[PDB]
């Protein structure tokens, strides 16, 4: 019952929108090494996603503030950006790694199932991309060699264990699409990834269940429409 | 250029 | 430098959406004794201004979930949601009580101009109607008090000193009116106020400058937006 | 029932 408390007050901080307290209360319950519930695996997500992207979503435009003031040439402020950069990043690396280790403690050993298997090395994939994303040179390097080796093996699980029309394995495409195009700077295989997880599904369509139906469309949706842009860019 | 990445999953 | 230093980390604060560290930056700046410029004036607002509002969201979300569960009558629940509130309501009175404090100590004093007087006196109205919001019995009541002498003050002063068409003034007209509905149970009066602040303004719209244009015709169709929803069910 | 205020300035 005390997990169960513990589910309840993740629940009242993500409708509240403290997003931090929510990644607390779904830590605690990830270290109870019992294997997470499809609406528990979510609401952690749905936590560490938050806290992670709204970090992001400030190094994005702090550095974006960076290459405006390089060009305006005052010395002065661009100290300044540098600090507030190199602060927000700390931030990005505690976070990441926050969730890196209790996937590698608790979750991974933990889950058999080939659905739960996928869903956390697609995950470690994605924080390992988070640190890619900011990170410089050969600290880089090794946060891509890390988001690689845990999208083959999340893609591996996923080609036989899922079905093509399962949101979980489609998220995984579309992030590891996302992946090759940003972090690897590889759009032919961005595109190639993207337009097979794509085709695979559609293929399938009439085997999409009503539950998974609105998740997977909205995914497919993002694949397409990400596949455009690429495309149009050639 | 940012991409937009897998959503959060609907309730339920 | 010092005080232009601390003003440009709370810019760049306010871009990230970083508002905690915005209200810290602009802190600094309002406890030197030098009167904050118009921009200075408006980075702390927004500053102060979001940290509270997303408690105030949060208190509001919550405090229905409480309705909802007090009909069900899970009494486990229940607990775990009014210590939350709780939680989030001690939040609000810290961060109102800042504010506040740097208001009645150091900007009311340096506040010499009309426009800044009447905005420091507005925003002293606006966190005490806040705290009114989730204050209880005897502490409510203190909290109104508190908020109407400030508004009242403000008002005195924005009659003379302001045109109708000014940001500010419309703004303070629009937060009263807001006061007058919620807190003190008052709608005949609400709508009165709003109302007289609304045709005030565009019977000398020609005064009305292109600068300050966009800030007073939004506020303006809000006091209409407001009164249009207070009179239709 | 929540109604619009005083928005912080452009
Ligand atoms: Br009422
Ligand atoms: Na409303």
């Amino acid at each position: 019952d005390d997990r169960e408390d513990l589910v309840y007050q993740a629940k009242l901080a993500e409708q509240a929108e403290r997003y931090d307290e929510m990644v607390e209360s779904m830590k605690k319950v990830a270290g109870m090494d019992v294997e997470l519930t499809v609406e528990e695996r979510n609401l952690l997500s749905v936590a560490y996603k938050n806290v992670i992207g709204a970090r992001r979503a400030s190094w994005r435009i702090i550095s974006s503030i960076e290459q405006k003031e390089e060009n305006k040439g005052g010395e002065d402020k661009l100290k300044m950006i540098r600090e507030y950069r190199q602060m927000v990043e700390t931030e990005l690396k505690l976070i990441c790694c926050d969730i890196l280790d209790v996937l590698d403690k608790h979750l991974i050993p933990a889950a058999n199932t080939g659905e739960s298997k996928v869903f956390y090395y697609k995950m470690k994939g994605d924080y390992h991309r988070y640190l890619a994303e900011f990170a410089t040179g050969n600290d880089r390097k090794e946060a891509a060699e890390n988001s690689l080796v845990a999208y083959k093996a999340a893609s591996d699980i996923a080609m036989t264990e899922l079905p093509p029309t399962h949101p979980i394995r489609l998220g995984l495409a579309l992030n590891f699409s996302v992946f090759y195009y940003e972090i690897l700077n590889s759009p032919d295989r961005a595109c190639r990834l993207a337009k097979a997880a794509f085709d695979d599904a559609i293929a399938e369509l009439d085997t999409l269940s009503e539950e998974s139906y609105k998740d997977s469309t909205l995914i497919m949706q993002l694949l397409r429409d990400n596949l455009t842009l690429w495309t149009s860019d050639m | 250029t940012k991409y937009k990445s897998a959503p959060a999953a609907e309730k339920k």
